[PDB]
């Protein structure tokens, strides 16, 4: 069963994980496979005498993003550095660890470069950060009613100046603002 | 405080099986089963719960009446339905107020609602409790705490469910507890208001993170995602040696008893399926070791004697014997663990 | 000048007790010991976010040069955002990328490419694997250039005036006229010499680049910032091969060889050792971020006084005289044009 | 926390073991909450570490920007900085920092000196801007046109090397008198 | 005794305190007791 | 101002096993638990 999480306990070697076909250049002798800090990778088929990549089973972390809870119930599921459609296929086999379950509507899914947002919907406007995805993201709740929006960071207003060779703006009024600092 | 906690708990939001009444439908009993009922007076009287409901495995009933409650952890015969029929290897009858509160506000539309939930986790049968004459609609959504009534240590294995009924010249609310983590909310007079579960929803998994019941705006780590592995691959080295049990058990001179032609047994492998399909077997009594529990066992050495008897000798070879056999010819050991085969 | 570090958020369960019920259940007998840990790291995260914030996003609004370039003779296009370049970064940004190596960018979800790595995985697929994951910043590098060239434009095309309040457009020529005049020396120096400040200026533009290009490690705070979280992490996942002074490192073997109520004592040695490395993990953590602070405190000041305008502290905005910095942005950091 | 014990109540696993037997879960208990305090108090210095940077630089403002006008732009507060009130917050303090922000602009022109008869005339303190037609010498902060006078600028050069020079008549009240 | 410093012994449950009439709500089958924090705070009198 | 203080080298070896050739074997037991240290104080010496 390749390309996909199984439980392993090769001759000895118990693990859990993904296996597939692998281009090593095993030796005869070598049975076991490790890394540079002495994590098992790769291990010999003691039935096909073929060898096999070893794989993180599913590993993320589950993020939720939320207004306040007097604003609305309403939440967004953010799952760090995983392919989007390898969640939507695990929530399909329903095989994920969390049994909690959000909407999959087609359109809350958002393949972010820090994993995709499920239950909120990417809009192409820019819009103040309120709430820190990840990857120039801030979620925020606004109006259509009412649900949470995912958006690309709005960095300021876009502002051109009127520089030349021979152009100055002298200010020709002043305002005493008081600022706070604590 | 806002103390959470991990215990088998119905979960919330779930599927609960409600049913009439007008035959008693087996629900299983796995984790626990929480019930509820809303009656206008009564028309309940007892429950039964166990395995094959019979007098073979010991069972309970927790009948009551118009004054007390008639508990037993009995073993009775069959009702199918006085009802009980067999009291001789019962124990542990039990008396105390009854399960009922009936009231009314001088009308019978106060339908009084009850709420009993059971778990045997190391024994200790528990029934939690609360009365109250509610709307009386149907399965109500107004959080609720649930009292304890009683807690007895049973310790008797259960795995079904059942309900006796009344007589006569909307109920039955049934739901199934699962391993949850629950949050608590205490009032300032010990009474539980509000409660959230932990695994239902994104929003109350962060609540049971943070132990609150407000969340401001913003990302919260709750926990993290895994997938759990669909098949466990169990791979070994394509295939090993094997020990000449064939050659042992086909050879054409067997020894007879007075000479017991003993074949040592070490560094082969123990595969025993030679052992079950070979021949149709006449004698296969093993008294030291499982037939079935002992490819998983390692040994050192093991001996077996290939001798040639008879019908009655057959039999005959056993520890603590004595004949012809057992103590002229070939004594087995009163402390002897293994196994015999005669075919 | 450092501005932030590989972002973390270590788990408790899959890093100490892989995927094991029982040692789980052992662990949640020594409290919330690790929902510090994950706070800790959280709170980390936030503050180098906010670090990030603080040092660069200084301007309300995004600036942009005008399409001509010719700021009184003063070349730019070495500090200026190439257009061309699908990043839309300056040379400078560009030589700043190739010269440093991440060992994890986090941004990739390498999940789905570690069964195929064929090869041994690396570092990224050995972490996910033992429990380790990497956020990335909230702060794209491209948008982080985006500020750079924003704050660029403001200095170069307003002087010191946007840093205050609106931007007053200014000849270059003007601006280090006036430059001259905060140093103590009157204009007419550069009016008379403006060619050969513009010729200085641009021969050490073009220098500063070949210094750059050939010196072995002038990203050197940067390389050691990143060689030091990438050390940190191999130790961290160097440490669940240590035996810890009990029968095996490996959580099944340990099971497979004695029964829980046996075997209880080896599996508590074990969470306490991967605890007590955690720990040491988290706290030489803490102390790197609050070292980064600083250092991001300072680059940030550093900004706020050389960029939107003239200090008149010396050495602060580079040796000798100050008159002008030019940022340019920095993988995990940030460098200054004195 | 347990912390892989029997309990942790230090009474009752005293009243329940006896002490060559508890010794061990005492032992348990002891480095646990011990690690625990360790953790704790290393916590603590991480943050009264961090305290004490903010509290040196809130004490570097207050020193600044109080007790005086600091020229160092984007310090006390966004804008030319003026003059801070500083306010008691528990465990805190909170600046009031009355900062000198420009307004509503005008481009007019500019030019880098004025030549009257073959001298290159540079200003004093200001910009040479111009109305239109008209050219004149204003604060760089604050627009106030003056006349182009001798007092108001000083001279130096030839008129042939200072790039984008523009002309203009310089007036001085010595030549009426 | 009561409103004085004592060594309690109550039920098994041993400790050191000062022990008084309280104003709080056991409901007949509680019997220890605690706080927000995880420790014996109030036990009532099996008694009285 | 202080400007630096006195540099530390600390030896795990020596400090935790007194020459002592098992005690080291079962410290080695703990994986690279104190080269971490020599290297941080390594660096607070180069810090000095
Ligand atoms: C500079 O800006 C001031 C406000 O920031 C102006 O003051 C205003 O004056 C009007 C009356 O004309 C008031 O109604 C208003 O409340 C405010 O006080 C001021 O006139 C302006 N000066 C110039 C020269 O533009
Ligand atoms: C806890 O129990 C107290 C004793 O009954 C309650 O106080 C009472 O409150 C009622 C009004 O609800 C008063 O009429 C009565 O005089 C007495 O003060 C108290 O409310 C209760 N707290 C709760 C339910 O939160
Ligand atoms: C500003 O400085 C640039 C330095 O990169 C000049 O670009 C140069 O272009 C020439 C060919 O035109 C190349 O040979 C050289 O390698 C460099 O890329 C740019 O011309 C210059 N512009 C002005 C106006 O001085
Ligand atoms: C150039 O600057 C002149 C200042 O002397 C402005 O001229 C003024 O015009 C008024 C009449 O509108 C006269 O009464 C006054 O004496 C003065 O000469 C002139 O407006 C200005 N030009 C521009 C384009 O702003
Ligand atoms: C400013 O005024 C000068 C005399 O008042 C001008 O100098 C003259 O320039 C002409 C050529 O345009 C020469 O032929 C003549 O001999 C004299 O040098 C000067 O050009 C003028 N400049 C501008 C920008 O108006
Ligand atoms: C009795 C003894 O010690 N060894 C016997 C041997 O004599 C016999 O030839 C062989 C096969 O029959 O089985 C074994
Ligand atoms: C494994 O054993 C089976 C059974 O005989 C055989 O068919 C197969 O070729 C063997 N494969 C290897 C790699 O030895
Ligand atoms: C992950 O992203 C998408 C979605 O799955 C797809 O291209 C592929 O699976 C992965 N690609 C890369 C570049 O990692
Ligand atoms: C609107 O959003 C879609 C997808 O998010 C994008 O392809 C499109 O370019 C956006 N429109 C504009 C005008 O940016
Ligand atoms: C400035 O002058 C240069 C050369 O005289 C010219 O190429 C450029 O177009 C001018 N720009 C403006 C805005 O006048
Ligand atoms: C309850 O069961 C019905 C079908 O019998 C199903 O449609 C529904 O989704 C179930 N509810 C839950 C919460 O699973
Ligand atoms: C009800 O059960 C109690 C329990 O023993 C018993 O004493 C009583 O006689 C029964 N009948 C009535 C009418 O109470
Ligand atoms: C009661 O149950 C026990 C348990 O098996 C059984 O041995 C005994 O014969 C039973 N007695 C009866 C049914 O009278
Ligand atoms: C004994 O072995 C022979 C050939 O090796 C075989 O034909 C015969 O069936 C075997 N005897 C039994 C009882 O299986
Ligand atoms: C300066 O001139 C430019 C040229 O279009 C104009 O856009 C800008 O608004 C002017 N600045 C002012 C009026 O303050
Ligand atoms: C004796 O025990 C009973 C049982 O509750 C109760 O009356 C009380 O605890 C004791 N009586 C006294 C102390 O007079």
């Amino acid at each position: 069963v390749k390309n996909k999480c199984v439980n392993f306990n090769f001759n000895g070697l118990t693990g859990t994980g993904v296996l597939t076909k692998s281009n090593k250049k095993f030796l005869p002798f070598q049975q076991f496979g490790r890394d540079i800090v002495d994590t098992t990778d790769a291990v010999r088929d003691p039935q096909t005498l073929e060898i096999l990549d070893i794989t993180p089973c599913s590993f993320g972390g589950v993020s939720v993003i939320t207004p306040g809870t007097n604003t609305s119930n309403q939440v967004a599921v953010l799952y760090q550095g995983v392919n989007c459609t390898e969640v939507s296929v695990a929530i399909h086999a329903d095989q994920l660890t969390p049994t909690w379950r959000v909407y999959s509507t087609g359109s809350n899914v958002f393949q972010t470069r820090a994993g995709c947002l499920i239950g909120a919907e990417y809009v192409n406007n820019s819009y103040e950060c309120d709430i820190p995805i990840g990857a120039g993201i801030c979620a925020s709740y606004q109006t259509q009613s009412q649900s949470i929006i995912a958006y690309t960071m709005s960095l300021g207003a876009e502002n051109s100046v009127a520089y030349s060779n021979n152009s100055i703006a002298i200010p020709t009024n002043f305002t005493i603002s008081v600022t706070t600092e604590i | 405080v806002l103390h959470l906690t991990q215990d088998l708990f119905l979960p919330f939001f779930s599927n609960v099986t409600w049913f009439h009444a007008i035959d008693n439908p087996v629900l299983p009993f796995n984790d626990g089963v929480y019930f509820a009922s809303t009656e206008k007076s009564n028309i309940i009287r007892g429950w039964i719960f166990g395995t094959t409901l019979d007098s073979k495995t010991q069972s309970l009933l927790i009948v009551n009446n118009a004054t007390n409650v008639f508990i037993k952890v009995c073993e009775f015969q069959f009702c199918n339905d006085g009802v009980y029929s067999s009291a001789n290897n019962c124990t542990f009858e039990y008396v105390s107020q009854p399960f009922l509160m009936d009231l009314e506000g001088k009308q019978g539309n106060f339908k009084n609602l009850r709420e009993f939930v059971f778990k045997n986790i190391d024994g200790y049968f528990k029934i939690y409790s609360k009365h109250t004459p509610i709307i009386g609609r149907d399965f109500p959504q107004g959080f609720s705490a649930l009292e304890p009534l009683v807690d007895l240590p049973i310790g008797i294995n259960i795995t079904r469910f059942q309900t006796l009924l009344a007589l006569n010249r909307a109920d039955y609310y049934v739901g199934y507890l699962q391993p949850r983590t629950f949050l608590l909310k205490y009032n300032e007079n010990g009474t539980i208001t509000d409660a959230v579960d932990c695994a239902l929803d994104p929003l109350s998994e962060t609540k049971c993170t943070l132990k609150s019941f407000t969340v401001e705006k913003g990302i919260y780590q709750t926990s993290n995602f895994r997938v759990q592995p669909t098949e466990s691959i169990v791979r070994f080295p394509n295939v090993t040696n094997l020990c000449p049990f064939h050659e042992v058990f086909n050879a054409t001179r067997f020894a007879s008893v007075y000479a017991w032609n003993r074949t040592r047994i070490s560094n082969c492998v123990a595969d025993y399926s030679v052992l079950y399909n070979f021949a149709p077997f006449f004698a296969f009594k093993c008294y030291g070791v499982s037939p079935t529990k002992l490819n998983d066992l390692c040994f050192t050495n093991v001996y077996a004697d290939s001798f040639v008897i008879k019908g009655n000798e057959v039999s005959q070879i056993a520890p603590g014997q004595t004949g012809n056999i057992a103590d002229y010819n070939y004594k087995l050991p009163d402390d002897f663990t293994g196994c015999v085969i005669a075919w | 000048l450092p501005v932030s570090m590989t972002k973390t958020s270590v788990d408790c369960t899959m890093y100490i007790c892989g995927d094991s019920t029982e040692c789980s259940n052992l662990l949640l007998q020594y409290g919330s010991f690790c929902t510090q840990l994950k706070r800790a790291l959280t709170g980390i995260a936030v503050e180098q976010d906010k670090n990030t914030q603080e040092v660069f996003a200084q301007v309300k609004q995004i600036y942009k040069t005008p399409p001509i370039k010719y700021f009184g003779g003063f070349n730019f296009s070495q500090i200026l955002p190439d257009p061309s370049k699908p990043s839309k970064r300056s040379p400078i940004e560009d030589l700043l990328f190739n010269k440093v190596t991440l060992a994890d960018a986090g941004f990739i979800k390498q999940y789905g490419d570690c069964l195929g790595d064929i090869a041994a995985r690396d570092l990224i697929c050995a972490q996910k694997f033992n429990g380790l994951t990497v956020l990335p910043p909230l702060l794209t590098d491209e948008m982080i250039a985006q500020y750079t060239s924003a704050l660029l434009a403001g200095t170069i095309t307003s002087g010191w005036t946007f840093g205050a309040g609106p931007a007053l457009q200014i000849p270059f020529p003007m601006q280090m006229a006036y430059r001259f005049n905060g140093i103590g020396v009157t204009q007419n120096v550069l009016y008379e010499n403006q060619k050969l400040i513009a010729n200085q200026f641009n021969s050490a533009i073009g220098k500063i680049q070949d210094s750059l290009f050939s010196t072995p490690s002038a990203l050197g705070k940067l390389q050691d910032v990143v060689n030091h979280n990438a050390q940190a992490l191999n130790t961290l996942v160097k440490q669940l091969s240590s035996k810890f002074g009990a029968i095996s490192s490996v959580l099944n073997d340990i099971l497979s060889r004695l029964d829980p109520p046996e075997a209880e004592v080896q599996i508590d040695r074990l969470i306490t050792g991967r605890l007590q490395s955690l720990q040491t993990y988290v706290t030489q953590q803490l102390i790197r971020a609050a070292e980064i602070r600083a250092s991001a405190n300072l680059a940030a000041t550093k900004m706020s006084e050389c960029v939107l305008g003239q200090s008149k502290r010396v050495d602060f905005c580079g040796k000798g005289y100050h008159l002008m910095s030019f940022p340019q942005s920095a993988p995990h950091g940030v460098v200054f044009l004195h | 926390s347990k912390f892989g014990a029997i309990s942790s109540v230090l009474n009752d696993i005293l009243s329940r073991l006896d002490p060559p037997e508890a010794e061990v879960q005492i032992d348990r208990l002891i480095t646990g909450r011990l690690q625990s305090l360790q953790t704790y108090v290393t916590q603590q210095l991480i943050r009264a570490a961090e305290i004490r940077a903010s509290a040196n630089l809130a004490a570097t403002k207050m020193s600044e920007c109080v007790l005086g006008q600091s020229k160092r732009v984007d310090f006390c507060g966004k804008g030319y900085h003026l003059m801070s009130f500083p306010q008691s917050a528990p465990h805190g303090v909170v600046f009031l920092h009355v900062t000198y922000v420009p307004a509503q602009e005008k481009n007019f022109t500019t030019a880098p000196a004025i030549c009257h008869d073959g001298k290159a005339h540079f200003p004093r303190e200001g910009v040479f801007v111009s109305n239109g037609t008209h050219w004149f010498v204003t604060q760089r902060n604050f627009y106030e046109p003056q006349i182009i006078t001798t007092d108001n600028t000083f001279v130096s050069g030839n008129c042939d090397v200072v790039i984008g020079i523009v002309n203009n008549t310089v007036y001085d009240p010595l030549q009426l008198e």
